[PDB]
RNA sequence: CUUCACACAUGCUACAAUGGCCGGUACAAAGGGCUGCGAUGCCGCGAGGUUAAGCGAAUCCUUAAAAGCCGGUCUCAGUUCGGAUCGGGGUCUGCAACUCGACCCCGUGAAGUCGGAGUCGCUAGUAAUCGCAGAUCAGCAACGCUGCGGUGAAUACGUUCC
């Protein structure tokens, strides 16, 4: 059954906008896909009411 | 040859001979698959998750899903015994390593406020699980030739014996903890 | 185009399609257009990657939007009601808090007509 | 007085009621009819007995309550429902 | 006296394209002002802050009238319609704005797609729409009331019927 029924999945490069690129295989057509924001240019990957009395007076 | 899988045997297979006390080489953790299913449950109306649930796992995961059927019927469910309820997809190999790379690279930082995720998941063995929004985050499928949205969950299953000897096996592959 | 996880709708001018932004209005659109060059009158069909990039941080270092602006509007209404002020009191009961009449009107903090 | 220009505003009586106890370090129950009084950091950990018509009921500083006056922490009118 | 499971009444703003917003540009009348009216100048995104010219006023201030006109954009959508509710930060008057003030800025963006039985006003500078001023007044819940002008209709066969 692994024989024309599965979808195309051949090679593929991944580009960012922060410059990071890699290569993987993935399904999107023409192998162009395409990223604004990876695994390094994310946050999280990277990094009371007496103090407002004070700044008001 | 997948680069995920490449590092994993390179440095990620040394350091746990450190972290963890281990006699032999063959009790080192592996994860083994990746399973994810859809779960539409509402497909006991309208018998419509073929062209919007089967058409999206096979672009996201790569292989084609298996429908899964109700085992037993429901009445509060408006369900029967032998009706499709679910679809899952299972990934073994060296899919599974391209799709590991590729859901903590590209796919997972595109959660709507993102923060990160749950460390106590597991589910006593070492088997981590988690879930996702909607037919978002993937690229593979687009968001203009879709109907209604819907999301799934992603099991991590690894041949780890304990929690936290598949929390330093995840950490290492880069799922974001906290 | 997706600017902070928002997904703006295509066809519609930039004054008016950022304001789909939880925590964006007209007079912020018009200075987020302001500090980044990018004219009013501009469809967002057009809108290059290039100049995307120049508005998806002038916002994360000057505004506050979806998210960790929710957040912090349910925290104040958060705040109000264990430390037992009026208006918490106000909030729990689903009644107006800013003084207003609650004789003959207040129909949008409470439902539609009861009818006893 | 609700303007930045002219400070917040406690009056004069209820001042020399908390700086008299601020320095020898007690907590004594302050009786007070004072409902308009601004809350000031001095009055962390004070309690205050504010009249709302008909008595005088006990309100505790903590500390998250310190911008608000110290009259909407008495409700003034009593309603519990039509039935 | 301002409460709120509800009910009636008088209004106001809307449900948009005979419209909304942005830029430019014409035309009033009647009033008010020394415990006041603040021109000009600077500061502030704005409410306003400060300086202070002139004036018991056909002199000075109030004073920018708004619809209108010209051009640009939006293209029938719960919207660039609507501005309720709520979050934050402010100005002002006043011993004092929590119960319970008005105004401003930012964010939020509810119902509503012309309304059932029934029912109301109006015959000409009228109705319909647009502003401005006064009285009470420290301020104001002024959309009310008493006035003022701008633009400006459609019909009346007829007394059968209410
Ligand atoms: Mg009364
Ligand atoms: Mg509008
Ligand atoms: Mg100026
Ligand atoms: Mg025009
Ligand atoms: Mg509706
Ligand atoms: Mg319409
Ligand atoms: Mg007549
Ligand atoms: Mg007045
Ligand atoms: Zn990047």
């Amino acid at each position: 059954m692994k024989s024309d029924i599965h979808p195309a999945y051949e090679e593929t490069t991944v580009v960012c906008g922060c410059g990071n690129t890699f290569q993987t295989r993935s399904t999107k057509p023409g192998g162009r896909i395409v990223v604004e924001v990876c695994s390094q240019c994310h946050p999280f990957y990277t990094g009371g009411r007496v103090a407002r009395f004070e700044k008001r007076y | 040859q997948p680069r995920l899988k490449e590092r994993y045997r390179s440095e990620i297979r040394d350091a746990l001979r450190k972290q963890f006390g281990y006699g032999n080489v063959m009790q080192i953790p592996t994860v083994t698959k990746v399973v994810v299913n859809m779960g539409v449950g509402e497909a006991a109306r309208d018998a419509k998750l073929i062209n919007g649930a089967v058409n999206d796992l096979a672009l996201i995961t790569g292989q084609k899903p298996e429908v899964r059927r109700a085992r037993k019927s429901i009445a509060q469910f408006k369900l029967r015994e032998g009706m499709p309820v679910g679809v899952r997809v299972t990934l073994r190999g060296d899919r599974m390593w391209e799709f590991l790379d590729r859901l903590t690279s590209i796919a997972l930082p595109r959660i709507r406020d993102f923060r990160g995720l749950s460390p106590k998941q597991f589910d006593g063995v070492g088997n981590y699980t988690f879930g996702l929004a909607e037919q978002a985050v993937f690229h593979e499928v687009d968001v203009d030739k879709i109907d209604r949205v819907r999301g799934m969950d992603i099991n991590v299953v690894t041949s780890a014996a304990t929690d936290d000897e598949g929390r330093a096996l995840l950490r290492a592959l880069g799922f974001p903890f906290k | 185009a997706r600017l902070v996880g928002v997904d703006l709708p295509r066809d519609k001018r930039m004054e008016v399609a950022l304001t789909y932004i939880f925590g964006i209005g007209r007079t912020r659109s018009n200075e987020i257009l302001a500090a980044t060059g990018i004219d009013r009158d501009l469809r967002t069909r057009d809108l290059t990657e290039e100049q995307l990039i120049h508005l998806r941080d002038y916002i994360e270092a000057n505004l506050k939007v979806e998210g960790d602006l929710r957040r912090e509007v349910q925290a104040d209404i958060r705040r109000k009601i264990e430390i037992g002020c009026y208006q918490g009191l106000r909030h729990r009961r689903g009644m107006p808090v800013r003084g207003q009449r609650t004789k003959t009107n207040a129909r949008t903090r409470k439902g539609p007509k009861r009818t006893i | 007085p609700r303007s930045l220009k002219k400070g917040p505003f406690v009056d004069e009586h209820l001042l020399k009621k908390v700086d008299v106890q601020n320095e020898k370090n007690t907590k004594q129950v302050i009786k007070t009819w004072s409902r308009r009084s601004t809350i000031i950091p001095d009055f962390i950990g004070h309690t205050f007995a504010v009249h709302d018509g008909r008595k005088h009921v006990p309100v505790f500083v903590t500390e998250s309550m310190v911008g608000h006056k110290l009259g909407e922490f008495a409700p003034t009118r009593t309603f519990k429902g039509h039935i």
